RNA sequence: GGAUGACCCCAGGCGGUAGGGGAGCGUUCCCGAUGCCGAUGAAGGCCGACCCGCGAGGGCGGCUGGAGGUAAGGGAAGUGCGAAUGCCGGCAUGAGUAACGAUAAAGAGGGUGAGAAUCCCUCUCGCCGUAAGCCCAAGGGUUCCUACGCAAUGGUCGUCAG
RNA sequence: GUGGAGCCUGGGAGUGAGGGCGCGAGCGAUAACGUCCGCGUCCGAGCGCGGGAACAACCGAGACCGCCAGCUAAGGCCCCC
RNA sequence: GCUGGGGCUAGGAGUGAAAAGCUAACCGAGCCCGGAGAUAGCUGGUUCUCCCCGAAAUGACUUUAGGGUCAGCCUCAGGCG
RNA sequence: CGUGAGGGAAAGGUGAAAAGAACCCCGGGAGGGGAGUGAAAUAGAGCCUGAAACCGUGGGCUUACAAGCAGUCACGGCCCC
RNA sequence: AGAUGGUAAGGGCCCACGGUGGAUGCCUCGGCACCCGAGCCGAUGAAGGACGUGGCUACCUGCGAUAAGCCAGGGGG
């Protein structure tokens, strides 16, 4: 049957993207937290 | 059914006892009257190609 | 049980089994000698002997009968004109089966050759 | 500082497993099972050290009895005579006499009949 | 004098090959060759190679005579197992052990 | 008894769960140590039917190992495991057992190759055909084409392959 | 009456589900391997030893270690024994 | 009526032709991280050796009754004798 | 691994020195046997030490009329010192 | 009529030697604690990144189309 993951490049970028995170105080804290942890990717990689 | 399951681990003795019937029987072979090579009986000899006196097959 | 029952099943349904025999017949009559599994081989003898025996008749009826299984006019021409004649004085037994010594690698199947007799 | 297990536990298990040589299956190969088997073994040895003394005395008595009835009395009567005679040779030696030195045993029997 | 060959890390399960090995232990090189040739087992292929390599070692390196060689000793040891995943129902994942053999053949000389 | 813990003599006590008390063994570390043991072999490992200790243990001997170890007397603790449906790892049992993923289906001949039911070619047979054919868009991201390969991936095989 | 008696002052507890049996009662049905008290006992903790065929609490008896020595206890002495 | 694409509404909140249904395969109150080693009068588990002693499962009170405080019973030190 | 916030591993050691095994032999290869290096190669790269569970080969004793928590006590047979 | 042996398909105990596996000892390129030193960066575009950059270059490091580097001072030999 239809499962839960239904890939969409637009949806992905608009939801979890860098610009989306910078718009919101909570999203900026995500970027802060991940940078401090030393994540190689602050934001879900996606192709456009 | 209700999923039967082994109640106790089989001992090394009991596992090996089961396998007391597992030994291979060696292949039964006979000499080919033409080339004296060893081959299973009632088969065309795979070495010279002879069976029942005559050449039957190209080896 | 299986009491006094004749005929292998060879793990095929009715129409597949028929095809199997018909195809093996075409191949045997074509090359004079083929290699199969022992069971297929032992079962092919009767099927082909009958076809040969009908070619020995020669008439139109026999030709159209054999044509039901062999289906190929040229192959049947070969049957009547070149194969059948050399068995004019032979009373059945137009085929022989001899077993090979080596089994198939991939499944251990014992093999045998089936050939038309001299 | 830190005192990790290190060498100690292996050595302790090794001690037990050695004591368990000859045992069946895991009872000689698995520490846990060996230790359990050894508990039983230790109690048996203690208890059977105690019963060995019973076991032999019982055997001696059976043997003395056989030797007595050859001379027309039973063990009970024989021992009572010996008591009245004041012959304090124990049942270990009495049984030995009965087999090895029948003439001496025959003599002792007479003494026992007489003391009656 | 003895000659040995080992085939290490053979991708076959020990319990299987040993069946084949057991057939040739103690036998003459010639009989061992004939047996393996008509033994309907995958293992026959591997055991035969070790046999033949050991025979070569005997003749070429150890000054032993081919016409006198017999299988003095043979055995199979377990090598490291290749662990692989077998997917089952209801999201459960099992582990298949694709096992491995170390095959050893030791040849001696049958005098007299 | 002798002089006090030397050892001897006589006598009595000495089942034991919760629990109280006492005396010891071993582990890591510090002073002892600018020392001492050590390649004529450290620690660790594997044996021992030997010695000492009630015991925990401590010696000694042989093999392994190949660079550390550490006394008498004291000091300090991440100090002793058999169980926690404990944790991590390794390996067993079930077992050569169930299974190898739609019952659309196969057979032969000829190539290749160390090796072929499984790769290539040919003939015969079967299945789909509002599809199991073709063309887009999502998504996937070199999977495309050719050469050279078969350890692993492929539920078998493999010379073939996403 | 010198005993792992007793008293006094302190340190540390554990226990605060008991159970069977005997005797004396209540409850129950002059029932329960029942329930609730009293006196004692044993098991608990003596599932260590002998007897009771086997069997925590019935009979015998309180196991520091060793002995191929002796006497007994309950219970036994036709064979198993 | 079904359906693609683009959007909006969420945790005591959303959405619901109402089943406490659904809100990323467990929703009578989502998930992640944090408070956090919450708390657990409950269950489990608790590691070397030898030596001496050695209980209790009762009473009173207890939102107490399978938990406690005091007493009783065990042990150690000093004192009395 | 998770849409995401977020969760989050495993995995060190040849030898003094690569001197990391020319060349030959069996093999398609892998692997091995000689040769060679080294104080040492069961230090050979799947490399220091190399315990245990687990699997196997060889040898000693033993087992197909026997009743079991697998031991213990006694005696006898065989094998070894 | 009597009695007593060798059998091992296989199993068990012990011994030897292996395989597997990676405990233990030794080791330390790492970590932990305390103490002391030191303490802001950014529109002159930071922190942190993307894509690039080598004769042959997967990754890491370095660097930025002047790209494992350009200029000058100092050190060093
Ligand atoms: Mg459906
Ligand atoms: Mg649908
Ligand atoms: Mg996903
Ligand atoms: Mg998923
Ligand atoms: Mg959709
Ligand atoms: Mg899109
Ligand atoms: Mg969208
Ligand atoms: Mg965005
Ligand atoms: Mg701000
Ligand atoms: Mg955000
Ligand atoms: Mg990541
Ligand atoms: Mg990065
Ligand atoms: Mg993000
Ligand atoms: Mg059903
Ligand atoms: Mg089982
Ligand atoms: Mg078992
Ligand atoms: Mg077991
Ligand atoms: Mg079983
Ligand atoms: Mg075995
Ligand atoms: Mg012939
Ligand atoms: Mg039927
Ligand atoms: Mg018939
Ligand atoms: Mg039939
Ligand atoms: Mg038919
Ligand atoms: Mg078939
Ligand atoms: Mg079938
Ligand atoms: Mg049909
Ligand atoms: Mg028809
Ligand atoms: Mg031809
Ligand atoms: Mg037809
Ligand atoms: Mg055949
Ligand atoms: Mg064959
Ligand atoms: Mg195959
Ligand atoms: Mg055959
Ligand atoms: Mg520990
Ligand atoms: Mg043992
Ligand atoms: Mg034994
Ligand atoms: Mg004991
Ligand atoms: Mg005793
Ligand atoms: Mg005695
Ligand atoms: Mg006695
Ligand atoms: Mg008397
Ligand atoms: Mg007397
Ligand atoms: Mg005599
Ligand atoms: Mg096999
Ligand atoms: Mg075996
Ligand atoms: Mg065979
Ligand atoms: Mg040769
Ligand atoms: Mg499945
Ligand atoms: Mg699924
Ligand atoms: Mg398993
Ligand atoms: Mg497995
Ligand atoms: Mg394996
Ligand atoms: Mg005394
Ligand atoms: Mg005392
Ligand atoms: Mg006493
Ligand atoms: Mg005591
Ligand atoms: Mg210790
Ligand atoms: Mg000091
Ligand atoms: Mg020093
Ligand atoms: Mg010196
Ligand atoms: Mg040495
Ligand atoms: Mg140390
Ligand atoms: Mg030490
Ligand atoms: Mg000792
Ligand atoms: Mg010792
Ligand atoms: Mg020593
Ligand atoms: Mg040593
Ligand atoms: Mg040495
Ligand atoms: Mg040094
Ligand atoms: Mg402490
Ligand atoms: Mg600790
Ligand atoms: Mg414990
Ligand atoms: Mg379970
Ligand atoms: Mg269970
Ligand atoms: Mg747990
Ligand atoms: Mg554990
Ligand atoms: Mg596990
Ligand atoms: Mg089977
Ligand atoms: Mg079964
Ligand atoms: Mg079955
Ligand atoms: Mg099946
Ligand atoms: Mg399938
Ligand atoms: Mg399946
Ligand atoms: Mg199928
Ligand atoms: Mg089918
Ligand atoms: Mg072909
Ligand atoms: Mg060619
Ligand atoms: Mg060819
Ligand atoms: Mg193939
Ligand atoms: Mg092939
Ligand atoms: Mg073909
Ligand atoms: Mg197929
Ligand atoms: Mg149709
Ligand atoms: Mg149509
Ligand atoms: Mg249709
Ligand atoms: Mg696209
Ligand atoms: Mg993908
Ligand atoms: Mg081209
Ligand atoms: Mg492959
Ligand atoms: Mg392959
Ligand atoms: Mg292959
Ligand atoms: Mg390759
Ligand atoms: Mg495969
Ligand atoms: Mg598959
Ligand atoms: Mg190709
Ligand atoms: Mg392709
Ligand atoms: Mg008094
Ligand atoms: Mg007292
Ligand atoms: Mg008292
Ligand atoms: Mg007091
Ligand atoms: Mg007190
Ligand atoms: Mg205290
Ligand atoms: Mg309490
Ligand atoms: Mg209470
Ligand atoms: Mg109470
Ligand atoms: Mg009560
Ligand atoms: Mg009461
Ligand atoms: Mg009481
Ligand atoms: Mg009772
Ligand atoms: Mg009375
Ligand atoms: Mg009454
Ligand atoms: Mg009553
Ligand atoms: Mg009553
Ligand atoms: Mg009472
Ligand atoms: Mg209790
Ligand atoms: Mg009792
Ligand atoms: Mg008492
Ligand atoms: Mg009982
Ligand atoms: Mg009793
Ligand atoms: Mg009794
Ligand atoms: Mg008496
Ligand atoms: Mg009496
Ligand atoms: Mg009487
Ligand atoms: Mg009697
Ligand atoms: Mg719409
Ligand atoms: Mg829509
Ligand atoms: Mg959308
Ligand atoms: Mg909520
Ligand atoms: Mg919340
Ligand atoms: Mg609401
Ligand atoms: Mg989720
Ligand atoms: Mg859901
Ligand atoms: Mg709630
Ligand atoms: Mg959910
Ligand atoms: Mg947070
Ligand atoms: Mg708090
Ligand atoms: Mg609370
Ligand atoms: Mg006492
Ligand atoms: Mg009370
Ligand atoms: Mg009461
Ligand atoms: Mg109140
Ligand atoms: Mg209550
Ligand atoms: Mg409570
Ligand atoms: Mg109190
Ligand atoms: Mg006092
Ligand atoms: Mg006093
Ligand atoms: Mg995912
Ligand atoms: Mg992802
Ligand atoms: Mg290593
Ligand atoms: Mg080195
Ligand atoms: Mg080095
Ligand atoms: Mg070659
Ligand atoms: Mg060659
Ligand atoms: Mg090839
Ligand atoms: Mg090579
Ligand atoms: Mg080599
Ligand atoms: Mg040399
Ligand atoms: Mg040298
Ligand atoms: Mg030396
Ligand atoms: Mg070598
Ligand atoms: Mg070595
Ligand atoms: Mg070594
Ligand atoms: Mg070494
Ligand atoms: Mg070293
Ligand atoms: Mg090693
Ligand atoms: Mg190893
Ligand atoms: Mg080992
Ligand atoms: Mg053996
Ligand atoms: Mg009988
Ligand atoms: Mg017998
Ligand atoms: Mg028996
Ligand atoms: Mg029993
Ligand atoms: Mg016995
Ligand atoms: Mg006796
Ligand atoms: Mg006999
Ligand atoms: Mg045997
Ligand atoms: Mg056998
Ligand atoms: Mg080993
Ligand atoms: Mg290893
Ligand atoms: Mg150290
Ligand atoms: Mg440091
Ligand atoms: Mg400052
Ligand atoms: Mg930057
Ligand atoms: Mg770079
Ligand atoms: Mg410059
Ligand atoms: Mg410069
Ligand atoms: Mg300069
Ligand atoms: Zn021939």
């Amino acid at each position: 049957m239809k499962r839960t993951w239904q890939p969409n490049r637009r949806k992905r970028a608009k939801t979890h993207g860098f610009r989306a995170r910078m718009r919101t105080p909570g999203g900026r804290k995500v970027l802060k937290r991940r940078r401090q942890k030393g994540r190689w990717r602050l934001t879900p990689a996606v192709r456009k | 059914a209700k999923h039967p399951v082994p109640k106790k681990k089989t001992s090394k003795a009991r596992r090996d006892a089961r396998r007391s019937h597992h030994a291979l029987t060696p292949p039964t072979l006979v000499p080919c009257p033409e080339c004296k090579a060893m081959k299973p009986p009632h088969t065309v000899c795979p070495e010279c190609g002879y069976y029942a006196g005559r050449k039957v097959l190209e080896v | 049980m299986r009491h006094l029952k004749s005929g292998r099943k060879l793990n095929r349904h009715s129409s597949h089994r028929l095809a199997l025999y018909r195809n093996q017949a075409k191949s045997l009559l074509t090359h004079g000698r083929i290699t199969t599994t022992v069971p297929k081989a032992k079962e092919l003898r009767g099927f082909v002997d009958h076809l040969i025996h009908l070619a020995k008749r020669g008439d139109l009826h026999a030709r159209r009968l054999v044509l039901r299984d062999l289906q190929d006019v040229k192959l049947v021409r070969k049957l009547f004109d070149e194969i059948a004649p050399r068995y004019r004085d032979r009373q059945g037994g137009y085929t022989r089966v001899l077993k090979l010594a080596e089994r198939r690698r991939g499944d251990g199947a014992p093999l045998a050759l089936v050939e038309l007799v001299e | 500082p830190r005192a990790k297990t290190g060498v100690v536990r292996r050595r302790k298990h090794k001690k037990i497993l050695k004591l368990a040589k000859g045992y069946w299956g895991l009872r000689s190969k698995s520490f846990r099972k060996a230790r359990e088997t050894l508990f039983a073994a230790g109690n048996y040895a203690y208890a059977h050290r105690k019963r060995r003394k019973r076991d032999f005395r019982r055997l001696w008595i059976v043997r003395i009895n056989a030797a007595c009835r050859q001379h027309g009395l039973n063990y009970s009567t024989f021992i009572h005579g010996l008591k009245k005679a004041g012959i304090e040779v124990d049942r270990k030696n009495l049984a030995d006499l009965a087999v090895r030195e029948p003439q001496v045993f025959a003599e002792l029997v007479e003494r026992a009949k007489a003391a009656q | 004098m003895e000659a040995k060959a080992i085939a290490r890390y053979v991708r076959i399960s020990p319990r299987k090959v040993r069946l084949v090995v057991d057939l040739i232990r103690g036998k003459s090189l010639e009989e061992a060759r004939n047996i393996l040739r008509y033994t309907n087992k995958r293992g026959a292929y591997f055991v035969a190679k070790v046999l033949e390599s050991a025979a070569a070692n005997a003749v070429n390196n150890h000054d032993m005579l081919e016409d006198r060689l017999y299988v003095k000793a043979a055995y199979v040891d377990e090598g490291p197992a290749l662990k692989r995943v077998l997917p089952r129902a209801r999201g459960r994942a099992d582990i298949i052990k694709k096992r491995t053999s170390h095959i050893t053949v030791i040849l001696g000389e049958k005098h007299g």
